[PDB]
RNA sequence: ACGGGGAAUCAGGGUUCGAUUCCGGAGAGGGAGCCUGAGAAACGGCUACCACAUCCAAGGAAGGCAGCAGGCGCGCAAAUUACCCACUCCCGACCCGGGGAGGUAGUGACGAAAAAUAACAAUACAGGACUCUUUCGAGGCCCUGUAAUUGGAAUGAGUCCACUUUAAAUCCUUUAACGAGGAUCCAUUGGAGGGCAAGUCUGGUGCCAGCAGCCGCGGUAAUUCCAGCUCCAAUAGCGUAUAUUAAAGUUGCUGCAGUUAAAAAGCUCGUAGUUGGAUCUUGGGAGCGGCCGU
């Protein structure tokens, strides 16, 4: 009778066939082209669309101009506009399925270091985010799986405890005070 | 039957000592060359799709 | 540098308390301890640093912000009335007893042997 | 469905309820005949004391001795032929020793060239047969 | 077989599961009878009988963990004889009282979420959209490299003053000084014929020992054994065994099948059951829509 949650779900699909050459071909291209950590990191990217798809397939199949359709069909056209993929005026409940796997990594913060042109390469959209040197509106972010909306893309900027932002020089420049200023005094 | 010659072939493999190892890159670090080597390091040449360990 | 704006101010008169959701801004330093903050509404809302019970500084992911809280009471005659006894040991003028539950929940119940008034022939 | 009628739910359900017993997997999981005759008795594993060793001959074209172990369990007191899984690991098993015994995979069936031997050894008295074969743990005595 | 709220799987239907924290019931070793109280047929009440079992000064007493730890037995199988009135809200005479309820720390790879073990600059050395020249080579804006090159850079493991945190703190956290070049801050667990991603490599074994879910492999050339190497898969996980669901259109409502693969009673009669022929209000009357919809 304890005040404990126990409310937890999985994030990634359990891939039905284990040694499709096509799966080891197609879903390994989603590592080096986008900089990911293992095959588990590739697998949840579909599951987020598998959540979107499952209702979106059925949010067309409701009655024509029904207020349960026209609110919940437009409740997702208030949702999937906001994340910043489908157009501002050319939003449409029918084009929602016309939407592929990397459309998340076109918008998701795991890539957004490389996207605007504020990186070195594709892999560089992990290591700065591994050490929380960026933020979203005076709010530091260490987890690279942040859902950046349409609105807060220009607000993707740097922290104040960051030598690669608007901050102070760090530790090895202070540990070079043992090598450089140890030999200089 | 003959519970005497049990594990006959286990013992008589001349124990060739395990040659030492620089640890393989782990986590994401495995999956960098594994992107480069499969797709983009090589040019598609003439013939069949060859094997990784195919020591012909 | 603790730039405090006393946000969401509300006067409860049936607990006689001036309460607010102080939105705190103090970037660069560590956490702001409970040594300095009661001395700011000594120079902001100009009451005593003695009757106010300031607590609940909630950090966001980064550690350059909290959002605080305090309650002004009318006097030190009201400093221990609409305030439970846990927070009144937190400023010196009150101390809990030391006798542990493995004594106390047993000391009252070790006396359960012999009948009546003079049960105190067991535990001291 | 040979009958399709609108008020035929008390023949579709009753006929399905009858013909489901002719399913050999269903009847096995729903009678009190198979459940009791299982040497384990609805268990995934079982400890048992080794009371002799049997060099079971390999079934067909493969002529080899599958060095197995006769095992009487604790919970039942019923006897079991137990295959010693990895190479020549019968010399880690001695008579009157508690061994942890599992099934093999085909679910109460003789797997491969061991005729009627339905079980395998996993551990020998709280040291695994893997660690004994790999050389990671010492024999517990 | 405690039931339901639910759970797992799921095109659609379905199928298995629910002892487990919320609700309803039931029980306090087994039954049975009762006092008290508004409310028990109560067992952290009592009285017996039946079983179990600790005292005994051997006359006679005392007892219920399916409350919380902890034994013992059982087994494949499951923790420390931690820490309080702070949320709650109830009980009490009642703001002052008191509650292993509620409630915090250990053991915890049952599980689920995040997440390290190099991302960058240029010397190693190979490519190509490219200028040139038959190939050559130079030249190099746009990167792809990675080899026991040089490296610099950092946040976070280990070690940590303190406080925001707490019914006392500890743990992330907020955070000081200290703490990374085989970044010893070191990743294993399985397979490597086929299904099925990945060696016709070398010794050793010689139908032996074994591997192998299935097919099968070993008969002195073993791509399968036992090993070394390199590789492949997943990755702080993975292998295994059992029940169970999908695959199973191999239980068929959607959706199977019955000449010969398993199967139509030998044959009609027949009662419930199941299913049952056509047939009973038709067109125009009255305004508008851009002959005819409403």
């Amino acid at each position: 009778p304890v005040a404990r949650s126990w409310v937890c779900r999985k994030t990634y699909v359990t891939p039905r066939r284990p040694f499709e050459k096509s799966r080891l071909d197609q879903e390994l291209k989603l590592i080096g082209e986008y900089g990911l950590r293992n095959k588990r990191e590739v697998w949840r990217v579909k599951f987020t669309l598998a959540k979107i798809r499952k209702a979106a397939r059925e949010l067309l199949t409701l009655d024509e101009k029904d207020p349960r359709r026209l609110f919940e069909g437009n409740a997702l056209l208030r949702r999937l506009v906001r994340i910043g993929v489908l157009d501002e005026g050319k939003m449409k409940l029918d084009y929602i399925l016309g939407l592929k796997i990397e459309d998340f990594l076109e918008r998701r913060l795991q890539t957004q270091v490389f996207k605007l042109g504020l990186a070195k390469s594709i892999h560089h959209a992990r290591v700065l985010i591994r050490q929380r040197h960026i933020r979203v509106r005076k709010q530091v972010v260490n987890i690279p799986s942040f859902i950046v909306r349409l609105d807060s893309q220009k607000h993707i900027d740097f922290s104040l405890r960051s030598p690669y932002g608007g901050g102070r020089p760090g530790r090895v420049k202070r540990k070079n005070a043992k090598k450089g200023q140890g030999g200089a005094g | 039957g003959s519970l005497a010659r049990v594990g006959k072939v286990r013992g008589q493999t001349l124990k060739v000592a395990k040659q030492e190892k620089k640890k393989k890159r782990t986590g994401r670090a495995k999956r960098r060359m594994q992107y480069n080597r499969r797709f983009v390091n090589v040019v598609p040449t003439f013939g069949k799709k060859k094997g990784p360990n195919a020591n012909s | 540098t603790v730039t405090i704006r006393t946000r969401k101010f509300m006067t409860n008169r049936l607990l006689q308390r001036k309460q607010m959701v102080i939105d705190v801004l103090h970037p660069g330093k560590a956490t702001v301890p409970k040594t300095e903050i009661r001395e700011k509404l000594a120079k902001m809302y100009k009451t005593t640093p003695d009757v106010i019970f300031v607590f609940g500084f909630r950090t966001h992911f980064g550690g350059g912000k909290t959002t605080g809280f305090g309650m002004i009471y009318d006097s030190l005659d009201y400093a221990k009335k609409n305030e439970p006894k846990h927070r009144l040991a937190r400023h010196g003028l009150y101390e809990k007893k030391k006798t542990s539950r493995k004594q106390r929940k047993e000391r009252k119940n070790r006396m359960k042997k012999v009948r009546g008034t003079a049960k105190a022939n067991v535990g001291a | 469905g040979k009958c399709r009628g609108l008020r035929t739910a008390r023949k579709l359900r009753s006929h399905r309820r009858d013909q489901k017993w002719h399913d050999k997997q269903y009847k096995k999981a729903h009678l009190g005949t198979a459940l009791k005759a299982n040497p384990f008795g609805g268990a995934s594993h079982a400890k048992g004391i080794v009371l002799e060793k049997v060099g079971v001959e390999a079934k067909q074209p493969n002529s080899a001795i599958r060095k197995c172990v006769r095992v009487q369990l604790i919970k039942n007191g019923k006897k079991i032929t137990a295959f010693v899984p990895n190479d020549g690991c019968l010399n880690f098993i001695e008579e009157n020793d508690e061994v942890l015994v599992a099934g093999f995979g085909r679910k109460g069936h003789a797997v491969g060239d061991i005729p009627g031997v339905r079980f395998k050894v996993v551990k020998v008295a709280n040291v695994s047969l893997l660690a004994l074969y790999k050389g990671k743990k010492e024999r517990p005595r």
